[PDB]
DNA sequence: GACTATGCACGTAAAACAG
DNA sequence: CTGTTTTACGTGCAT
DNA sequence: AGTCATTCATGACCTTGGT
DNA sequence: ACCAAGGTCATGAAT
């Protein structure tokens, strides 16, 4: 399930699902596939987490346990739930990994611009006001981390993209994450939709 | 750069809420359909599906690359879903090949299965056809696709929960809302007396049912259970939206650890509240209603439906009419033209080009493009003018219609008088007994 | 009536025909594509697939429900293969998302795949168009199917088993074969000296090869750098065969202890054992029959398949022509009295009443009556008054020409030619 | 795997996939059922054939072993080689299995004709060459394989066994074991070809 | 969304065959 | 601890 | 061509909880 | 082994 590799500057993409972490495994590994959707950490219970192999693996992979990862999305709205967790199963377990910040979270590209059939014209994480900058060409528009070679434009310039985590977080910020995501009452979560 | 350090005070408020959004990809208070159906209702229609039993993987692969971005069998899975006449009331897809049984059978893949658009399933699709429902942009930005298709069949409350309720009941009610808007939940329960489940039965809760259509509860449901007598002198009870995967053990539960079927009337009444062979029910209403997720009762959605139809018909009007005007316009051109066909013809040929031939018709007459167009895209056929007293005719044929439609236009009360006559109509034919 | 009991010396015996008759789904010696392949080139065209890149789900979807009844994932995942580069010389579809490493790669289904009908692709389907190859019936009954696309690009011995020989070396004979019918396998030899792999390299057995080019059968040989690294020590690593297990074992060498890490009689131990150096057999469907052939018979049936491709683009092209001259030629004389023939259009009665009474002030036959009074007002400015004429000459030319590759043997070569060199250059390929 | 029942007159029908033993499992309009979902018995070693699941579990439903059980393919060509094989597998072991004569092989339907597109009207012909003819104005189809055809369909196949069913292995004897070696199972190679001479 | 057995042929590299 | 036969492993298109 | 875990919410039926 | 809290299982549309 892993892919391979001195943690000389950390290294360790995680990718969504076998398609993603199958196009990523084979171009910058100074990887590890997360299936399906990850368990809500509030959401359950302790010896709930260690039942779940996406928590084990996760934690296998890499010591730590209780006492640069980069984290490779997509755009779906369903992407983010997947962000969402992780982050929550990267924060309430695994503390001073984001404490201290090594964790980041990758900034995949949204619409690439074509251009030539047959001289090949190819572009590139804002298709809103960032889109204007970019008739008689062509477009396109990015589904998730899949239909992406290409892949080196998030994946081998590092910096290139990503984008760095939980800075200067703090607490009654442990407040909306026990609010938002993991497992409320319920009453809560239609409650922050007051801002939606 | 490495660049753009955030909050997870910042990132888990903003990534949470995209996702949120994708919580409206929940039935809505008009078509009833929860977009992965809409979807597939209407990419089995664009495709025109009366005719044959078109395959599936065709069906599905053409719903999923076109107005579905998700997965494969989550598409198709959903649409399966939607095939299963007991699960829906009116089954808004007809397939063929191990829909699957009630007793835990898993159906078989794209491979297998071909499906159609229904019989009622044509209803809610019934008027895409023209300017109605107002159609959105594709994901691909290839073709468009409509948000919520304009409907019939009430899909919404014959089919967040929210119970069957027959077509019956419901097209009865949504008479009497019209005409007499504001009413009482308990005068309009006379048409509805309740949720008809395909596997209906007993439902007991009267006055559980009766406060829940506003408040938008809990009522009850019974098995068919039956009393016979066998031979040699022995209890023969045996019976004949819930689920027949456990409830088939269930039964010979009770058996195994002897604690309480054609083997006292007082231990059928054990079964019929521990071994889940009379459950039920719980109610949820709950949908999305200007553009925004709402609890509503059986007051709010037939009230939005209404208001719903009132928009559909009233563009139904408004295109069609706009369609005749046009008609009537070169019709009304090409009369005038029979009167000087001779002269027409003429400066037609030496004329020049082609746009040098319409703009030469500012002589010998006042037409417009539109009038002109089809002056020379005629053909020489047609140059039999045949029409000479018929197009008269017509002038007169297609004034009628655009008397009437743009009538109902101004007219709210001959409006309704639509509404029903329709709503009427389908209570009659794609019309449900009982349960 | 529980009838009809029978032996299994009759049963067995009747499935397992029909069964095998479903082995004649092998390369045929002309497209040298497998149906589950030569329909997904169709339907991908049918379709129009130089456009952008378009799912797969109803990619395969349409293959899969129109042209074959089988599996989904046995159609789109054959599919797949052809997407892969080092599968084929010319990738007959081009697709985009984890095709799949030579390292052992699963590809992910139809939910994630973008693909689109490739360059070098377009040469085969290229000229289904016209009434070309002859095409069959659908299995619904609903399309009809090609039996066989005509083929621009000798997919058949540039991709039993035959192995990969590039567009270059196959054209370039091919051409000799033509203007040279009777001829030795040594001597077209000199223009294919070799299958190209996409991972060619090294290839040994010149001998062994030269036989075989006629014999159908036999083997012959491949092998997969020398530099001195860094403190004094030995560099020699590595840049149809198959890396998933090539990748361990070399490893095994080293963990058995019986690759930068000095005696180059070392790599002489791996290079056989290792399979890090590790046949051919010329067989297909010739004739709807299936046949083992060689270098000789495989392109002089291809030559002959297009012998046939291009005489019916010629009977086509040509009778397409002779329609067109002729409403042409009709509609010139039409000018002479248009006046005239505007007139009775009028006072004449129904539509199949008007070109019937053109018994009279003409000869026309219907094709010609038709476009006379499907005309429309527009072209009544009838500016063709001198052009048409230009047309009987433009368009008789090419019933000229057309109608003279019928019975010119030798000029029919000519075109097979300066086609098949054409692909030679566009499409073509460097060496391995 | 199985799907449910006193020996009475046997009674035993096997599928094609879960495909087929899952729409024949609910039109059990006559099961007085188990997918298959095998191995060339010729074509490898006893031990072998110990190891395969299909081999196995057929033999566990009913006892048997080696010292009505119908058999229902589809119309593939490809659902031939599996109505060829499993006789195989129903012969070299299991023999009085089908020396008694047991055993039959469903007869399922080929072309079904359709007409009123409201008031149904379906047909049914299990040779769509000759016998098609008994059957312009209306509509026809083409069966694609045991699993298109609905449960309630299922039963035209289903709920009258002799409606359909092909009784087996009639006076076999011996000299017919030397083209079951020969055709199926697995040669020399050299007389499959060879048998191909009648093909 | 990747596990999994098998047939169909035909090569051959890796196990089992004996004393 | 040999040299032999034997055995399983691999590959595309199907189930 | 089925296998398998989880999100997200909400309810009734089973697993612990103590002595 | 009571009666109560907690724990599980299930259901559609997604990964
Ligand atoms: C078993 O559920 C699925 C999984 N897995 C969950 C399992 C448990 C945990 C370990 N991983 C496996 C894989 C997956 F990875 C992808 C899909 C999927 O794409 C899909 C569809 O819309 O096409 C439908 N389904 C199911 C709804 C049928 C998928
Ligand atoms: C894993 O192979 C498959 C199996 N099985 C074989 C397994 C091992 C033995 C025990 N049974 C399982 C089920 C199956 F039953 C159906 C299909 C299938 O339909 C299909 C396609 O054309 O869509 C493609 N494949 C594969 C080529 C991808 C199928």
């Amino acid at each position: 399930t892993p892919a391979q590799s001195n943690p000389a500057k950390n290294e360790l993409y995680l990718v969504e699902g076998d398609s993603a972490g199958g196009s990523a495994k084979q171009d910058r590994k100074f990887i590890l596939p997360l299936r399906g959707k990850v368990i809500n950490t509030a959401k359950a219970k302790m010896a709930d987490i260690l039942k779940n192999e996406e928590i084990n693996t996760m934690i296998y992979t890499i010591g730590a346990g209780v006492g640069k990862i980069i984290i490779m999305t997509d755009a779906d709205t369903d992407g983010a739930h997947i962000q969402t967790l992780l982050l929550t199963f990267f924060y309430r377990y695994m503390r001073p990994l984001v404490e201290a910040g090594h964790v980041y979270i990758a900034l995949p590209p949204l619409y690439k611009m074509s251009k030539g059939k047959g001289k090949k014209e190819e572009v590139a994480a804002w298709t809103d006001g960032e889109l204007e900058e970019l008739k008689g060409a062509t477009l396109q528009r990015y589904k998730g981390l899949g239909e992406m070679d290409q892949l080196w434009e998030t994946t081998m310039n590092p910096e290139t993209r990503t984008l760095i985590r939980v800075t200067i977080e703090d607490l009654a910020r442990a407040e909306r994450r026990v609010n938002v995501l993991m497992g409320d009452k319920v009453e809560p979560r239609r409650k922050w939709i007051e801002d939606n | 750069q490495n660049m753009s350090l955030e909050d997870i005070m910042g990132e888990r408020f903003g990534r949470y809420s995209k996702y949120i959004i994708q919580d409206r990809a929940l039935p809505d208070i008009r078509d009833g359909l929860k977009p992965v159906q809409r979807r597939i209702l209407y990419s089995m229609n664009k495709d025109s599906n009366d005719k044959s039993y078109r395959k599936s993987a065709k069906s599905v692969g053409n719903i999923m690359g076109n107005f579905h971005p998700h997965g494969d069998s989550s598409i198709y899975d959903a649409m399966v879903r939607m095939s299963q006449n007991w699960k829906n009331r009116e089954i808004l897809v007809e397939m063929h090949g191990n829909n699957g049984s009630m007793d835990g059978d898993p159906p078989a893949a794209m491979r297998y299965t071909e499906a159609r658009l229904s019989e009622i399933a044509g209803y809610l699709l019934q008027d895409i056809e023209k300017k109605t429902v107002p159609f959105a942009w594709n994901f691909d930005d290839t073709e468009k696709e409509p948000t919520v298709l304009p409907a019939a069949f009430p899909n919404l409350l014959v089919n967040t929960d929210i119970p069957p309720h027959n077509l019956a009941e419901v097209i009865d009610a949504a008479v009497y809302m019209i005409d007499h808007p504001t009413a009482k939940i308990d005068k309009l329960m006379e048409f509805l007396p309740g949720p008809d489940f395909p596997t209906g039965a007993i439902i007991q809760g009267r006055d559980e049912i009766k406060k829940a259509y506003e408040t938008g509860g809990r009522v009850v449901v019974r098995s068919k259970t039956e009393i016979e007598k066998l031979k040699g002198g022995k209890e023969q009870i045996v019976i004949t939206e819930i689920n027949k995967a456990n409830l088939v053990k269930k039964i010979d539960d009770v058996r195994v650890n002897n604690k309480v079927i054609e083997l006292t009337e007082l231990v059928l009444n054990y079964l019929f509240k521990y071994t889940d062979l009379q459950i039920n029910y719980n109610f949820n209403m709950v949908a999305i209603d200007n553009f925004t997720p709402r609890q509503v009762g059986i007051v709010p959605i037939l009230s939005s439906y209404i208001a719903h139809r009132r928009e559909v018909i009233l563009a139904r009007s408004r295109f069609d009419k706009e369609k005749a005007e046009k008609r009537l316009h070169i019709v009304e051109g090409l009369i005038r033209v029979i009167s000087i066909l001779d002269e027409v013809i003429a400066l037609i040929r030496a004329s020049e080009n082609k746009a040098d031939a319409k703009e030469n018709l500012k002589v010998s007459y006042d037409f417009t493009e539109e009038q002109a167009e089809a002056i020379v895209t005629l053909q020489l056929y047609r140059l039999t003018n045949t029409d000479v007293v018929v197009l008269q005719e017509e002038e007169a044929e297609l004034r009628e219609k655009i008397a009437m439609l743009a009538a109902i236009i101004g007219d709210e009360r001959t409006m309704y008088n639509l509404m029903k006559k329709e709503l009427r109509e389908v209570k009659k034919k794609f019309a449900t007994p009982r349960l």
